[PDB]
RNA sequence: UGGUAGUAGCAAAUAUUCAAACGAGAACUUUGAAGGCCGAAGUGGAGAAGGGUUCCAUGUGAACAGCAGUUGAACAUGGGUCAGUCGGUCCUGAGAGAUGGGCGAGCGCCGUUCCGAAGGGACGGGCGAUGGCCUCCGUUGCCCUCAGCCGAUCGAAAGGGAGUCGGGUUCAGAUCCCCGAAUCCGGAGUGGCGGAGAUGGGCGCCGCGAGGCGUCCAGUGCGGUAACGCGACCGAUCCCGGAGAAGCCGGCGGGAGCCCCGGGGAGAGUUCUCUUUUCUUUGUGAAGGGCAGGGCGCCCUGGAAUGGGUUCGCCCCGAGAGAGGGGCCCGUGCCUUGGAAAGCGUCGCGGUUCCGGCGGCGUCCGGUGAGCUCUCGCUGGCCCUUGAAAAUCCGGGGGAGAGGGUGUAAAUCUCGCGCCGGGCCGUACCCAUAUCCGCAGCAGGUCUCCAAGGUGAACAGCCUCUGGCAUGUUGGAACAAUGUAGGUAAGGGAAGUCGGCAAGCCGGAUCCGUAACUUCGGGAUAAGGAUUGGCUCUAAGGGCUGGCAGCCGACUUAGAACUGGUGCGGACCAGGGGAAUCCGACUGUUUAAUUAAAACAAAGCAUCGCGAAGGCCCGCGGCGGGUGUUGACGCGAUGUGAUUUC
RNA sequence: UGGGCAGGGCGAAGCCAGAGGAAACUCUGGUGGAGGUCCGUAGCGGUCCUGACGUGCGAAUCGGUCGUCCGACCUGGGUAU
């Protein structure tokens, strides 16, 4: 029984804050609350302990990441760029 | 009261039998149990902090040190980073493009943590109500309920 | 005995008088304990127990007697289906062993 | 129904001022103040959230009166580190040294070829 | 307090210097011997009546014996 | 000092009546009876702040308690507060504040680690002196050697903080006094004792053997595959770790206390009729030992799809799931020591009195509950909020060192006992419609703990139990107007009035139904309907034992019949509704004492400054200070104000 | 640095079962209790009667009716300006 049709987790805010604000917060709330797959254990048990801090339920390993996502586009792009820079510099 | 996470890294003191503990600005991609190398000879990867004079141009660093021995004062906010554009072996100075858009010349002996500061994208999520704002600013300082000047008396 | 409990002498909602969550958890406990009693007595196998456990969680059977009657009819139809399969498999084995014996008899001749 | 009062001048339901009900031999319900529940010591591994076993979980200052055998366990790093991390450290300490020996042997072969 | 289950250990406890007094309490279906020491009031619980009076006769003479009731 | 004037008034919170006693005198004191209230968020019982003798007994009724008083919180006489365990004392939080330093004409100010020679300590070794059986050790005096710390010091009677409970006793004090059981800390030449470190193996011999002599060797424990256990089981400077030490909220389960039901007893109420009836009571401390009961992100065997285990929800599983076997923590629950001696309820004797007086008995068996409170445990949700330090204690890595050469063994013991001590300050009472602050016995204000039965969703309102009180600074006699506080009113239904001000209407629950619009979440209890009592039935919703049988236990929902003067959420509790305009998104805050709003604020939006020798700002002064434990996703300075369009 | 906040209404994510479909996925019945959510006590505040009083209980109180009542919530003590 699909309870709503457009609003999802953001429905807890009721008829407040405006539609555009609610739809903009909804995607980030989904991202920050959905559990992700840990790259160290494989279990989908990554939860946002605090702002920018992600924790593994089973691995019990803490990973610094984005405020609302496990890893941002800037972070992964920088990581790839630094890896290539190290390869180019050290041959 | 800080938008960026901290990482407690423990080193072994080379001059006496003890384990020093320090707090660095966390760069996303780092995790507990990871070996972080600090020094001139440390290789270029996310997490390590090495002087600017060694890293090549175009690199991305955080917790930039304004002066040699300053312990890091530049580019240490969530999601912010500094790009190294060019070097100058004579006078040992390197130009760095700060996140505000200005480029500053910096001595090539101070260190910088490689990578971007974790916790980025915080501004993307809109604060939704006075409750979020009140809790955001109560931790930092009493500056939130700003009354506009025109509403005041002369 | 049922007196002094009509619609007139009720000021709270039916949820307040008897919470839905408590009624649901009473039913869940009763059905699940009945299911594991059947499982430990071997009246049902592990796979049927799991499927019934999920279907109970899905709010299919409202009463214990309805649940056990559903179990009884499932066991009856499954047992007959097993009987038909066993007869067919036995007949197939008879045919296969018959041709194998004929083949080995011909080989013994040759 | 017997209603009872505090037996101390502290009249606030703070953490330290927590009581329980006990019936006296005089057929009377009297408040009895109970110490805060102790916790078992945590391992030094830093990864395992389960508290150590075999150690009395009492208030920290109570450990003075306890005997030695009731505070630790008969193991290396016993009473301050779980056996899981202990055996992992033992295996890691052995393996790292073995690889260091292998590396030194490879360096010796490299110098011999050099 | 402590409950002594044997008899010879109770005799040693009674003969100990710390024993200031011993009292005998005989109730229905049980006889108790309470010996007061500096820290503990040890109690011996028995049901054999003739063995109990044998015990009270074998008590050391230097201990203050006090029958109850 | 007069008129006012013997006037205004002595009207907030339902209420008193009768008989007796003391007394000279009684609507007001006391007793007894009756009728009432507060109704367990109290008019009850106890605290913190505050007050300081208001607490207790006797006497007086001069003055006060707005009447009076035989009464007092009034007056005069004398008492009353007993602690190693209850707190302060100890630690530190936000902060405050000296020394160094700097400034200042100057009293002094800034500053709290900064422009400091900031250690009065020590394992151990050496020199020298003293005492005791000068053995060995202790106190030292000197030297070598080792040593980080974060700043002297203050800062909580709600933060951390080891350790006392039960009964009894007074006119007034009881975790303090008496009795009985304990516990923590400190101390110790000869350790006061026991136990551990412990006493074994090899060889040569004697003896029939058991067993006994002489040589070497080992001996800072032992057990189980394991979680780990056993009664101890050496150990420094150093290092690491833990506990102390953590937010709010939801659900669930376990355990206590209270409540409920069926009984046995004991004592009281009714008995014109009935009621194997109704009301009270029916227990065991702290600290140990044992066993239930919960929790484990603890381990061993073995390895799974045809996927499995499982909660109310979840969740978990080749990084090892189900099935067995174990291990650990809490064990506030039950039994036992304590402990029936004591306590309690009854019946009977005594002291004719002064009595922890003496006596008999009983202090019993059971069952359930989305019941309420407390506590424990598990899990989950929320944060652009992440939810405290220190004192103190413990464990672990290390072997610097010590102990004896085979015994009268030793060094060393966090094991069972033994011996002594624990200093100083507060401890009464009030705690609030009369012990506090408001000029007062002032309807104002003042921080918390304990919370029964019925109705009922309910800690709502009403009635009652335990407990307390006399109607709130007076009584009597009438019931005029005008008032204050409640109502009722034929017919019309806002025609009154600036204005439906006020009053009035609906109102709970169950079964139906619910529009314009919209940001799709709402509007919504929209609007509009019907039923509701009492009694008697029926159907359905489970456990325990041995698709079946028996025995139990609870609350509900639906349906039906009968019936009452159509009364039935019968008291209390308890939303009027709709159609549009303007302003403000909303939640929130605002002129204490005339304006609660359209005002302010807020998330959103848009600008400006600043890369630290910097922007904003403070400061008389200083290498001053706040932002800053900060670095452009930051800080500071502005405007506008949800969303959509511009 | 501590303490405190009855009982109900609406029903967000997440999850289960069934039905439909080629898939994407779509529907129905459940569990779940999130919300600077609603009615409403305690508490906090004071809209209206411009009621009562207005030489008062009171140099700002009293009655009914009232707003909010899980958070920008209320409150004690310590401390700073
Ligand atoms: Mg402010
Ligand atoms: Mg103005
Ligand atoms: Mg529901
Ligand atoms: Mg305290
Ligand atoms: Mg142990
Ligand atoms: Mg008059
Ligand atoms: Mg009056
Ligand atoms: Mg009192
Ligand atoms: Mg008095
Ligand atoms: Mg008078
Ligand atoms: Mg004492
Ligand atoms: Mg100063
Ligand atoms: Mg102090
Ligand atoms: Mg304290
Ligand atoms: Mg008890
Ligand atoms: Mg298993
Ligand atoms: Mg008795
Ligand atoms: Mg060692
Ligand atoms: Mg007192
Ligand atoms: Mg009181
Ligand atoms: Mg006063
Ligand atoms: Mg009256
Ligand atoms: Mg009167
Ligand atoms: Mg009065
Ligand atoms: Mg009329
Ligand atoms: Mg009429
Ligand atoms: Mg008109
Ligand atoms: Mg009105
Ligand atoms: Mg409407
Ligand atoms: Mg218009
Ligand atoms: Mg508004
Ligand atoms: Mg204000
Ligand atoms: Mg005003
Ligand atoms: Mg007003
Ligand atoms: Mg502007
Ligand atoms: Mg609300
Ligand atoms: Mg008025
Ligand atoms: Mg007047
Ligand atoms: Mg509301
Ligand atoms: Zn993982
Ligand atoms: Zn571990």
């Amino acid at each position: 029984a699909k309870r709503t049709k457009k609003v999802g987790i953001v429905g807890k805010y009721g008829t407040r804050y405006g539609a555009s604000l609610r739809k903009m917060v909804k995607k980030i709330e989904i991202s920050q609350h959905a559990k992700y797959t840990c790259s160290f254990c494989g279990k989908t048990k990554m939860k946002r302990r605090a702002v920018g801090i992600w924790h593994c339920g089973s691995c019990m390993k803490t990973v610094a990441g984005g405020a609302w996502t496990y890893n941002t586009t800037s972070a992964v792009t920088v990581k790839s760029a630094i890896r290539r820079l190290k390869e180019l510099k050290d041959q | 009261g800080r938008g960026a996470p901290l990482a407690k890294v423990v080193f072994r003191d080379p001059y006496r039998f003890k384990k020093r503990t320090e707090l660095f600005i966390a760069a996303e991609g780092i995790h507990t149990g990871q070996f972080v190398y600090c020094g001139k000879k440390a290789q270029l990867n996310i997490g390590n902090v090495l002087p600017v004079g060694t890293m090549p141009e175009g690199t991305i660093v955080c917790c930039l040190e304004e002066k040699p021995g300053d312990r890091g004062k530049l580019a240490r906010a969530s999601g912010n980073y500094a790009t190294v554009i060019s070097h100058n072996p004579e006078t040992k100075k390197t130009r760095v493009k700060l996140p505000s858009g200005s480029k500053k010349v910096i001595s090539s002996a101070n260190r910088a943590v490689v990578g971007v500061v974790a916790g980025g994208g915080r501004i993307d999520k809109p604060i939704l109500k006075a409750g979020r704002a009140y809790h955001k600013y109560k931790a930092k300082r009493n500056c939130w309920p700003r009354v506009r000047g025109v509403a005041m008396n002369p | 005995k049922g007196r002094h409990m009509g619609i007139g002498k009720r000021k709270g909602t039916a949820n307040a008088r008897m919470p839905e969550k408590v009624t649901w958890m009473r039913r869940m406990r009763i059905l699940r304990r009945l299911l594991r009693r059947y499982r430990e007595s071997k009246k049902i196998d592990r796979h049927m127990y799991h499927s019934l456990y999920l279907k109970v969680k899905g709010n299919v059977f409202k009463n214990k007697r309805i649940l056990m009657e559903h179990i009884h009819k499932l066991k009856a139809d499954k047992a007959r289906k097993k009987l038909l399969a066993d007869q067919a498999e036995a007949r197939r084995s008879k045919t296969k062993e018959a041709r194998k014996r004929r083949e080995e008899r011909l080989q013994a001749k040759k | 129904v017997q209603r009872l009062t505090y037996r101390r001048r502290l009249s606030y339901n703070t953490a330290s001022n927590k009581t329980r009900l006990s019936r006296t031999p005089g057929n009377r319900i009297v408040y009895l103040y109970t110490k805060k529940v102790g916790k078992a010591p945590k391992s030094a591994c830093g990864v395992c959230p389960g508290r150590l076993r075999g150690v009395r979980a009492v208030r920290p200052k109570v450990l003075m009166r306890l005997s030695k055998t009731k505070k630790h366990v008969s193991r290396a790093y016993g009473g301050s580190m779980c056996a899981k991390c202990v055996r992992d450290r033992i295996k890691r300490a052995f393996l790292i040294e073995e690889q260091k020996i292998v590396v030194k042997v490879l360096k010796a072969q490299a110098q011999s070829q050099k | 307090p402590r409950k002594i289950e044997e008899i010879k250990d109770f005799l040693l406890t009674a003969r100990r210097k710390d024993a200031k007094s011993v009292k005998i309490k005989k109730n229905k279906d049980n006889v108790k011997f309470k010996v007061r020491c500096s820290r503990y009031l040890y109690t011996l619980v028995i049901t054999d009546k003739e063995k109990a009076e044998k015990l009270k006769q074998s008590l050391p003479p230097g201990l203050a014996v006090k029958e109850l009731k």
